[PDB]
């Protein structure tokens, strides 16, 4: 219920993932 | 009795590790290094309708926060994620897979707060580590208080740390310093020891 | 005249404004 | 004689102090802790038409700095508010009511302007109070000038400042230090003791 | 023997040069200053399409860093260019026409790195200026080799530097610390003497 | 032939350009 939810997903702010693997540095 | 060209070489010294993110110590948390917040659970983001952005006098958009600041160097009074009550959570997918050391949090100094204090500051909080996604059952890597009368960046050893390496780690937050609204948290970093 | 004016206000500058209280910090 | 632990605190005090916005005290003028630029008067922003930003060649946008920057923390060269002329006017929402006891102003130092000069820099001012709205008349806490030959970060304690406490405030730039067309304000701090 | 009075001093010194951009000169490639990249040639981005920006589920779009950020000041890990290849170029429109004495570049220092290696900085390189226009055919002004056990910070003084002065100058990237994949460029700074 | 490229000239990062001199600074 607490563990299940992620509000973060349901917001308006924009959310940033790494898909395929680290960026470049 | 130190010489002068001591003293110039424990000056060098000191700010090659204020310049290295203060620490010296690479962070698998960083935004962009690669890391990221996947989930805040069911932390609830406090909201106060104030930052209103506007143009010709037309009310636009209210700003706030986004948890993904805890991972952002920018550590400004009032550059953090504000979670109502003081129990909260970020889940951070790291930017690399590692058997993870230490963590550290900062917060805003009080020198540079109203009334100089911060009862905004996390408490107490803990460290879960999950060994893949992140529905199965946490292992707890550790239980730590931030002290609000030390340092604004505070640097957290594991004891006796297990083998064991992650990619996604949670940051909870049980209680804070007193404040009656809000949480903030400024900055979170993980450390530790990638794949060998 | 001056005191009137406020030229911010009739840019392409976004304002910001605090209209509740302080942003949480 | 000094030992070197006794060096080793030095340093480690001096660049605490640094790492607390450079002089240690709460700006209730900074933007990100709750403060804002309500209006400029009749300042007139010093619009080059220069800054171009463009995709495939396609012309799109002329870039130039907001007033808002000057409650900004970046001060990277360039990184200033422009007026037109060496007259110019700020009004900020402070981010609590304080009673003020100083402001600071910096501007970019002469090692990194061209020809190791600063002529846009600000040059004498004045601090005004406002009791509520920001029609009425300002109350005068305090008339400075910012030394082009000082450090580039500076401080101005008001003498005999009042026991008044106030929200909004005015920066009034009367002369500058030369330059014939605009002048620049990199930043500008307000400290002083709130409500108690 | 030193007194406290002069370690005072020597901290002083050496914070307020800190605060100078890290090395004191004036950088005519700096953005923010006036300076652009307006070219890159035939250098390839390295796209990974890993950072996604997105919006309740919604992919949105990948992010990646323009060239543009190598004359930006904020260098934190991933905070680079980077380019396929160990062969690079970007060309670069100084914000005022001087005569070039040194270039600066830096990369992110290895103790912030993973593994504490970084193989993805440049190694070998040298800096053209053209005289007009970046078509004609450019003045070589130095060959230089970037050291990737010294300072994350590094200056390179031209040995006897022309008269000549320009306003456009190219990096060229000829081989990097052995990363397969890419090379990163975190920041390249261009100093020298205005038209006097 | 890689003179007379720009790969930046193709791209979606927005180039900026100084077009009339320095800005103020
Ligand atoms: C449409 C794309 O907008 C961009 O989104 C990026 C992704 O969120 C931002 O990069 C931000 O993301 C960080 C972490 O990736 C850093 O690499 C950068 O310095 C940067 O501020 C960047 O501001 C913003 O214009
Ligand atoms: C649509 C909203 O866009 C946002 O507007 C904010 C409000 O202007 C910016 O925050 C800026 O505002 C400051 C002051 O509130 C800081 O809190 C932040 O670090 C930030 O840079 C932020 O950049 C920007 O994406
Ligand atoms: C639509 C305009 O968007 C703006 O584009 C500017 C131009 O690219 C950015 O300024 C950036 O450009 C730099 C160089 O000009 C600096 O002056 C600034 O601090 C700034 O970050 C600024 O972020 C961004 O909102
Ligand atoms: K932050
Ligand atoms: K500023
Ligand atoms: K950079």
């Amino acid at each position: 219920s607490c563990a299940l939810s992620n509000n973060f997903a349901r917001s308006f702010h924009p959310m940033l993932r790494y898909t395929n693997g680290p960026p470049p540095l | 009795g130190v010489t002068e060209e001591q003293v110039h070489h424990i000056v060098k010294q000191a700010l090659q590790r204020y310049s290295e993110d203060r620490i010296g110590l690479a962070d698998y948390a960083l935004e962009s290094g690669g890391a990221s917040v996947i989930s805040t659970r069911c932390s609830e983001t406090y909201e106060t309708k104030t930052a209103l952005l506007s143009l010709f006098g037309i009310p636009l958009w209210y700003h706030s926060q986004s948890p993904r600041v805890i991972l952002q160097p920018d550590v400004h009074p009032g550059n953090c994620w504000a979670f109502q009550g003081p129990q909260g959570f970020a889940v951070v997918r790291l930017s690399a897979r590692i058997r993870p050391t230490a963590v550290t949090l900062e917060h805003v100094p009080k020198a540079l707060s109203p009334n100089s204090t911060i009862s905004s500051a996390p408490k107490d909080f803990a460290i879960f580590g999950f060994d893949e996604d992140l529905q199965q059952e946490g292992t707890l890597l550790g239980k730590f208080t931030y002290d609000q009368d030390g340092e604004p960046i505070q640097t957290f050893h594991f004891q006796a740390p297990t083998m064991a390496t992650y990619q996604v780690v949670e940051l909870r937050i049980l209680t804070n310093w007193g404040h009656p609204e809000y949480t903030c948290i400024y900055r979170f970093r993980v450390h530790g020891e990638p794949a060998h």
